[PDB]
């Protein structure tokens, strides 16, 4: 298609920052969560297992 | 508070006057407190004050028979005596029943 | 991006430390020495906290709470779940207002401008240090400082207001509580003049500092000035923050009774007759 | 080191500056009086210039000094007509509103009578200096933003005093007239409410106070910062942006990412300050009226925090331990 | 603004002197304090 | 001989004497240490 | 000014002899440092304008 | 009233959420207020950039200055841009400092810039020029501190540059504004002007430190002895404020 | 591949500042993580391990 | 095997002297979190040791 | 080896004003932390041995 | 050996006034360390010996 | 020559020597009041 267009309309430059910074907070917030269950935190597993 | 020299925090937390699930075990002893001066002044203190107190004794206002209160027996501390033991010596003014020395 | 003006002030030099290494501008955001301690600070702070708030079991940031160490702990280094993480953000905090400020003082040097902004801060900072580490030193624990979070560190004001059975009656909460109302009331009457005259009734001529000068004399009799108004209303603000700093630091290290009991001095003069 | 400019290194005087004039023939009531004052001009204008009395600043006077003297009459006649007393216990003397149980209704003079008419004799004392405010712009030809502004803070004024004991029907809401006595009835007030720590508007407001003094700290250093370039005069800097100007924005920009004008500082500096009391007074109508209990308010709306630890000394030490035997 | 060499002469001859005057009287004082009270 | 040429001669001085001031408190806080010690207990 | 200045400098200095001396007659810190501030505003503020 | 709308949404709960919707309002009213100097952005080449922000330009206002001297809209094209300015890009991108082609306090560049303001004097209420020398002045005087009519001026590095000659005041706020310095042959020719904030009075010398003693000869001078324009203002001011970090390399290479 | 473009468009000596942070943050938070949970604290293990 | 070039892009006197604070910063956190801990605070051992 | 180039990007006067603040400051430093202890409170150790 | 080049590179004038400050805070700061000692406290020494 | 201060080479030389005389001379103070201590009241 002409998706290609988007640059066009925005910047490179301020567009490869901002999902730069957001891809990482997204990261930061999905392995948080996770952390913050007890099924999925594989910190407290690691410890469980251990017994 | 000014009589057993603590604070306000150090029976209620400050968020919650009312709550009865953020006091401490200390408010439940106060609690107790309330009733047992009410209890001495009205049924102990002051009809024996009305009936033998001299008139120099009494108020300067309404003439009135001296009354206790929180600080007569702290003065300035969390206990009495901070906490000695003044009950062990003197078994006759620990119950109205004959004293039982064991 | 630049603005309209922005690019012949946009000169090399001008640091403290680092040179021309992290002299660059990342958008409009200046970047020094400082500005990548800050970076560094408030990032590794802002993780911290959530985290934290992670283990706390919420994410809600209204019930987020990091609480100090008990304090049995005294002053020594706690548990990270048990009051440890609040005192590395402590670090981090502290880190991240100092390198702040720094950072403020490489920018107004490379405008030429005077240094009073960074000299500001360093007061609101300063009441900051007096309520984490200088209040818990001399108290001798490092649980006497307040949680951050949202709520809570209002619960701490609350018992803390408390501690003293009126904390209403502190001689310097009464100083520095005037000085709030007061600035605000500066801030109020100063920004009204400036408004008034650079926007009159609709077809009016806009008015100069004259105009507004002999306003304040019709109104209260005496005006302050253009230059004095900013500059009182530095130091209304700057009092501000020093009083309220001295309010809470004679409060538990230099006072431990009620807060009325303080003013038995004034009522048992010997000059009053019994 | 260099010049702060905090205090001026020499001062001139002059005559005196009368004041500007227009058609409105402001001179007629202007006293033509002046006075110079050098201790003050270290800092700030060392002239005391002569002041506009009309009709709106004499009657406000006049009412304003018969509330004080009704207040302060009373508090002399409580000690016994005793200075030495007066002035010993002056923080602690007040004239207490109303008792409850006479609701709206007029109470005796004794029991908070004398109390309405002098809250009467305030009212119309603090409405006409507001009336003098608005006056004093039209006549000037200038905008009505100090008017506007001193509205906002009566608004708080008229919440606390007159529209809220109407609302609950009860004089006996209103604030004592006392040093110390007003700081018991903040107090008390809070306690009374559940704890207005968690009234959001209440919250609000002091997010609008911390910001009204943070703002005029960065406004008067930055200000101050700008001096070097005419920073001080504001108003020609907005008719024509100088160096002043473009440095105290750029400053800003590289700080915090963005900034205002030297017209647009002014309106945020109005808009903080002015939001001061108008959510407080929000505050305090709820308070009362509509909740009666804010920390339970918080509770059922989930935000009060909750904590898990015990809550005696005993739980973290004992008493013996503490006194150190 | 400065000063000559001539002027530093004067200036510390005095100096000097006032020196050993201050420490003359010092010196007995120690002496009449050790025999009344000793600290050592 | 001598050299006359301009010098801040008691540029030095003054910031050992503030970073010194700083050791001095710390060794006394050190050796005495905390004139009034307003111990706590937690209640909560 | 400089003499200004000096007369607030002896007004000052005599508050903390006031503090000083009322306390050994008596009095408390406090009692005695409100005499004292009081005696630095008036005295201090009467010699800088009674002669300049 | 204590009775709820829907579930726990009471009065107090409504009006909370009437302050959020205007106060969202109130912060785009007030950002877009703010953007009446400056836009739109550009970028470090001079071109318009592609990024302008997500708060749009406002709408044009005019002030209606006064003394004759026309209106004002300030959304618009801004008449205090310099052109020729001697800099040069650093980097190929953006966000890097530019350097000065030349000499910078000369040039006006960097803390040395100055802003083209209208080039005439700045007036009272009455319309005469704001700022006059104390010659001019009728029965205005020192009052308090020191006079520094008559004492040398000192300048950064130690030198004697001349003795303070005249001083101009605002006669309409009653406030020293400049100081004249009557400048040494072996330093300069004639009188310049240095504001009362680069100044520092002492007993017996005035003392500045932002500019050495061969950086006097070049300060800008005013057309006319008697009075000085907005753009002579901006002119002078900035010279001694770029002294801060151009008169040695000591003061632009790092402290530390 | 051609990723190598990416250096057409960021400054190496602006990205290179910029994952120097980032990089150390990694680094100092995660050491961090690590010594707050029980299980993985690597100073109390050899407490724990000394009997 | 071709890092010379960082010092193309880097001033090497400014890095030195960054890099030196950072070293100094990160050696003094490091033994203060010893000393922190009760294992390895060899303070508190010697007293230990000698009865 | 070869460190006498470290003067070519140093500046002799400024290292060693800032060598002789932190030496100095580093040295009192360590000093009180062994007065803070009480193992090795040489003051102490002395009262302790006269009795 | 070779030490008296540090003029070179020292100014003399401001040396001798920093000692100066440095050499009497020091001699302070030691003399009252010893006032809080339990041992070395001279004058309490005195008060000792002579009773 | 390498010169931050103006002085020559010889000129250092001859100032160093004052100073030096001037340090051992402090410092022997210092040891003879360090040595009279030791023996008085030892801190080892
Ligand atoms: C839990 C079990 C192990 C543990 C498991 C791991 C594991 C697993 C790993 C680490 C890793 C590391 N651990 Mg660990 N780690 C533990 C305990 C420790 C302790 C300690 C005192 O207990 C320390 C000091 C460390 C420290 C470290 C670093 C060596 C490293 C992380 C690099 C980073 O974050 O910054 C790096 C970021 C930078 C940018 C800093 C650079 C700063 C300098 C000054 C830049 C100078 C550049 C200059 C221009 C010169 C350039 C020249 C070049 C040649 C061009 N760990 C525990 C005991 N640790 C991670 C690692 O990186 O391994 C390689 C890794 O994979
Ligand atoms: C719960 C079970 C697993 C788990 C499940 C998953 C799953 C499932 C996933 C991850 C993913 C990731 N996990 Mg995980 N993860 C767990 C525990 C961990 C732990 C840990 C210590 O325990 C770590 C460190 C990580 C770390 C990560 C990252 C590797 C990655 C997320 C990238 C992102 O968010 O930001 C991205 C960061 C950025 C975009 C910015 C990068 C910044 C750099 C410095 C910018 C340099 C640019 C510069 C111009 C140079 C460019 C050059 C290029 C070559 C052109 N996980 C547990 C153990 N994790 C997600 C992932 O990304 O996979 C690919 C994924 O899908
Ligand atoms: C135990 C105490 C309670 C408390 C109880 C209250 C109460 C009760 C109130 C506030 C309110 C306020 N609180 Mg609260 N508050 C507490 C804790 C705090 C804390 C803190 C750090 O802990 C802070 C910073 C604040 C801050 C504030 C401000 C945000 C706000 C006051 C608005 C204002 O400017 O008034 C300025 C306005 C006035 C002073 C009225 C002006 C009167 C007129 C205009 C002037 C008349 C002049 C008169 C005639 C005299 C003139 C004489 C001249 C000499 C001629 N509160 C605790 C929880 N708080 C107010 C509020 O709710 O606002 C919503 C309020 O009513
Ligand atoms: C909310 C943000 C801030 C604010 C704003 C604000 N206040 C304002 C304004 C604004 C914008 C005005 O324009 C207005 C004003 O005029 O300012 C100069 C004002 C004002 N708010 C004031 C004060 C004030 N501001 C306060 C707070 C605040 N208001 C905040 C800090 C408070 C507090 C803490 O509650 C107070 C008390 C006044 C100074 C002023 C207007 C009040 C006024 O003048 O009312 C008319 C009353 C009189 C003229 C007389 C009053 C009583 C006298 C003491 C009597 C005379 C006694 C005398 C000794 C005679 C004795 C005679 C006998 C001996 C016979
Ligand atoms: C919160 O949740 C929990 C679970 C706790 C959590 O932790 C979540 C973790 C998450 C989200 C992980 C996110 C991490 C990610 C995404 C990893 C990014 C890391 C990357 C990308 C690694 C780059 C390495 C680059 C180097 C190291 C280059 C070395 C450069 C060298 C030095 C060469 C330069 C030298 C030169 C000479 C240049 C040449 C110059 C000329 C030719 C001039
Ligand atoms: C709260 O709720 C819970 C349930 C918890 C939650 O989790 C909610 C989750 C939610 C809402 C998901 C939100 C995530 C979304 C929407 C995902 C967006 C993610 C996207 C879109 C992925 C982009 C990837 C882009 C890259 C990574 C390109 C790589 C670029 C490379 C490096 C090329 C650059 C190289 C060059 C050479 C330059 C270009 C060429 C020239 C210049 C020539
Ligand atoms: C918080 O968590 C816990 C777990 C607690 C934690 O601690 C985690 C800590 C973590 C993760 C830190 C990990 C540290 C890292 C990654 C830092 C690596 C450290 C490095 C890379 C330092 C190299 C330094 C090299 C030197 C020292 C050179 C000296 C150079 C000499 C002096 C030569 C220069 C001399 C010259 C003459 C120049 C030549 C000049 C000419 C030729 C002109
Ligand atoms: C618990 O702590 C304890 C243990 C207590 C403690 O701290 C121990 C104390 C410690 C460690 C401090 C050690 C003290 C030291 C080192 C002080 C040395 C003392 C000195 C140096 C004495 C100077 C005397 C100067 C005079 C009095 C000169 C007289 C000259 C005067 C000024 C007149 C000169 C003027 C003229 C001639 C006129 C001018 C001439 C011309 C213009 C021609
Ligand atoms: C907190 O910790 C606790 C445990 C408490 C602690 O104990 C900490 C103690 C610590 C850390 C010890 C740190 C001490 C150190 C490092 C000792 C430095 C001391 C030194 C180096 C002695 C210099 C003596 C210089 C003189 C005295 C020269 C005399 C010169 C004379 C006067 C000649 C005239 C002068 C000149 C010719 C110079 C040129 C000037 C002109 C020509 C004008
Ligand atoms: C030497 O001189 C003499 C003279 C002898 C003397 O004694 C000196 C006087 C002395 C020392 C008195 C000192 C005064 C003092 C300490 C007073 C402080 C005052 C304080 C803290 C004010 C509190 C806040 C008040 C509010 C918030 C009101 C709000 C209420 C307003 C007004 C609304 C109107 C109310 C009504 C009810 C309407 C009634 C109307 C109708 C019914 C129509
Ligand atoms: C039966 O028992 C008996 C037998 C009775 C018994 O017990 C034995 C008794 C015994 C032994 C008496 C014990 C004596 C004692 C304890 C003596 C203490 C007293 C001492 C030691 C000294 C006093 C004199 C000090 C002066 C008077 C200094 C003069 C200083 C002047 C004022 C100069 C100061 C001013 C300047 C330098 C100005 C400089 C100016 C510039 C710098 C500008
Ligand atoms: C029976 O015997 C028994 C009782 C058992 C016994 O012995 C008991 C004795 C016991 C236990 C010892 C107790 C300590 C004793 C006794 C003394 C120690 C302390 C001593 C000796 C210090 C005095 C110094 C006096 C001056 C006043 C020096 C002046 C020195 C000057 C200051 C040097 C500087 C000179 C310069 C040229 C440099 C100038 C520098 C600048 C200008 C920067
Ligand atoms: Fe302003």
């Amino acid at each position: 298609s002409k998706f290609y267009k988007i640059w066009l309309i925005f910047d490179p430059r301020r567009v490869f920052v901002a999902q730069g910074v957001f891809l990482f907070l997204l990261a930061a917030m999905i392995h948080l969560v996770l952390l913050s269950t007890e099924h999925f935190n594989w910190f407290e597993l690691a410890a469980a297992n251990a017994a | 508070s000014n009589s057993l020299g603590r604070n306000c925090v150090f029976c209620h937390n400050s968020r919650a006057f009312y709550d009865p699930a953020q006091h401490t075990p200390q408010w439940a002893t106060a609690m107790l407190g309330i009733s047992m001066v009410q209890e001495l002044n009205n049924e102990w203190i002051v009809p024996i004050g009305e009936a033998h107190l001299p008139p120099e004794r009494l108020g300067p206002v309404y003439n009135d028979v001296p009354k206790l209160a929180c600080k007569t027996c702290h003065k300035g501390y969390q206990q009495p005596l901070q906490g000695l033991n003044v009950v062990a010596d003197w078994p006759e003014l620990a119950t109205t029943e004959g004293p039982f020395y064991d | 991006a630049l603005l309209s003006f922005e690019r012949k002030y946009r000169v090399r030099g001008g640091t403290l430390i680092g040179g021309d290494l992290f002299d660059f501008w990342v958008g409009p955001f200046y970047v020094g020495f400082f500005g990548v301690t800050t970076a560094f600070f408030a990032l590794l702070g802002t993780i911290l906290i959530f985290w934290g708030a992670s283990q706390q079991g919420t994410f809600n940031p209204w019930l987020i709470n990091i609480a100090p160490p008990d304090l049995s702990y005294g002053l020594g280094m706690a548990p990270l779940m048990e009051g440890g993480l609040w005192q590395i953000i402590t670090i981090c905090a502290i880190g991240a207002f100092v390198s702040w400020a720094l950072r403020e003082v490489e920018i107004c040097r490379k405008l030429g401008m005077g240094y009073h902004v960074p000299f500001a801060f360093s007061v609101a900072i300063f009441a900051y240090v007096t309520l984490v580490v200088f209040r818990p030193l001399l108290m001798g624990a490092w649980g006497h400082g307040f949680p951050y979070g949202i709520w809570s560190h209002l619960d701490w004001v609350s018992n803390t207001g408390y501690a003293y059975l009126h904390f209403h009656y502190n001689p310097a909460h009464m100083i520095a509580v005037t000085f709030f109302f007061t600035t605000t009331l500066a801030l109020a009457l100063h920004g009204a003049l400036v408004l008034s005259a650079a926007n009159p009734p609709k077809g009016e001529e806009v008015k100069g500092p004259d105009n507004e000068d002999t306003f304040f004399r019709d109104f209260i009799g005496y005006s302050i000035g253009t230059l004095g108004i900013h500059r009182v209303g530095l130091l209304l603000a700057l009092n501000a923050g020093f009083w309220s700093a001295v309010c809470i630091i004679i409060s538990g290290p230099v006072w431990t009774k009620g807060w009325p009991e303080w003013w038995n001095w004034w009522l048992e003069m010997p000059i009053w007759p019994s | 080191p260099e010049y702060q400019n905090i205090f001026t290194q020499v001062q001139v005087q002059g005559p005196a500056e009368l004041g500007v004039d227009n058609e409105n023939n402001l001179t007629e009531e202007r006293t033509t009086g002046t006075g110079f004052s050098q201790l003050i001009g270290w800092i700030g204008n060392a002239q005391l210039g002569p002041i506009y009395l009309g009709w709106f600043g004499i009657i406000s006077l006049v009412t304003g000094t018969l509330w004080f003297n009704i207040v302060g009459f009373n508090m002399l006649s409580q000690v016994g007509y005793s200075i030495p007393e007066f002035i010993r216990q002056l923080f602690w003397l007040a004239l207490e509103p109303p008792s409850p149980e006479y609701g709206l209704r007029m109470p005796p003079l004794d029991d908070g009578g004398w109390f309405i008419i002098a809250s009467f004799f305030l009212l119309v004392s603090v409405i006409s200096w507001w009336l003098r405010s608005y006056q004093l712009a039209e006549m000037h030809k200038m905008g009505k933003h100090v008017a506007w502004a001193f509205a906002a803070a009566i608004w708080l004024f008229l919440v606390l005093g007159l529209f809220r004991p109407i609302l609950m029907g009860s004089w006996s809401e209103a604030v004592p007239y006392g040093i110390f006595p007003h700081l018991d009835w903040t107090t008390a007030f809070s306690i009374r409410y559940g704890n207005l720590y968690y009234n959001p508007f209440h919250a609000l407001s002091i997010v609008f106070l911390y910001g009204s003094v943070l703002l005029f700290a960065m406004h008067g250093a930055t200000i101050l910062a700008v001096t070097r370039f005419g920073g001080d005069r504001e108003l020609e800097q907005i008719y024509d942006r100088g160096t002043a100007s473009e440095r105290a924005g750029l400053f800003w920009r590289w700080t915090m990412g963005f900034n205002a004008t030297m017209e647009g500082i002014h309106r945020w500096a109005w808009w903080f300050a002015v939001l001061t009391p108008i959510t407080g007074g929000i505050g305090i109508l709820l308070t009362g009226t509509v909740v009666d209990n804010w920390f339970l308010w918080a509770v059922e709306h989930n935000f009060a925090p909750d904590y898990t630890q015990d809550y005696g000394y005993e739980a973290y030490t004992t008493y013996d331990g503490f006194l150190g035997r | 603004t400065g000063l000559t060499d001539e002027q530093a002469q004067e200036l510390h001859s005095v100096y000097m002197s006032g020196l050993w005057l201050f420490s003359a009287v010092a010196v007995v004082a120690h002496l009449a304090t050790f025999i009344w009270r000793p600290w050592f | 001989w001598n050299s006359k040429n301009p010098t801040d001669i008691y540029k030095p001085a003054i910031v050992v004497g503030v970073a010194g001031g700083a050791v001095f408190a710390a060794a006394l806080l050190v050796s005495w240490g905390q004139p009034l010690a307003t111990d706590s207990m937690q209640t909560g | 000014m400089t003499c200004t200045i000096t007369c607030w400098g002896i007004g000052v200095l005599l508050g903390i002899m006031t503090t000083v001396g009322l306390m050994v007659v008596g009095w408390s810190f406090l009692q005695g440092a409100f005499m004292g501030v009081l005696a630095w505003l008036i005295v201090g503020g009467v010699l800088a304008v009674a002669v300049c | 009233m204590e009775e709820t709308f829907f579930g726990n949404f009471d009065l107090a709960s409504l009006s909370l959420w009437l302050f959020y919707g205007f106060f969202a309002l109130l912060i785009y009213y007030l950002q877009t207020e703010n953007m009446r100097e400056g836009y739109p952005l550009e970028d470090d080449d001079g071109n318009t950039a592609a990024n302008q922000g997500p708060f749009p330009l406002p709408k044009e206002k005019t002030f209606k200055l006064q003394h004759g001297r026309g209106e004002l809209t300030l959304p618009g094209e801004d008449v205090q841009r310099r052109d020729n300015l001697a800099l040069r890009k650093t980097a190929h991108g953006n966000g890097f400092p530019m350097e000065p082609t030349g000499d910078p306090m000369l040039d006006g560049v960097g803390p040395a810039s100055w802003s083209k303001r209208r080039d005439v004097p700045e007036l009272d209420a009455h319309g005469h020029p704001k700022i006059v020398p104390m010659s001019a002045a009728e029965g205005f005087g020192v009052s308090a501190g020191t006079d520094p009519r008559g004492l040398p001026v000192m300048a950064g590095d130690g030198e004697i540059v001349g003795l303070v000659s005249d001083m101009w005041i605002d006669e309409a706020e009653q406030l020293v504004r400049y100081l004249e310095i009557e400048l040494d042959p072996e330093w300069g020719d004639g009188k310049r002007l240095v504001q009362r904030e680069m100044v520092r009075i002492k007993s017996d010398r005035v003392k500045v430190r932002s500019i050495y003693g061969k950086h006097f000869k070049n300060v800008p001078k005013t057309k006319s002895p008697n009075q000085v324009t907005l753009l002579e203002e901006d002119k002078i001011m900035a010279y001694y404020a770029g002294g801060t970090l151009y008169a040695d390399e000591s003061r632009l290479e790092p402290q530390l």
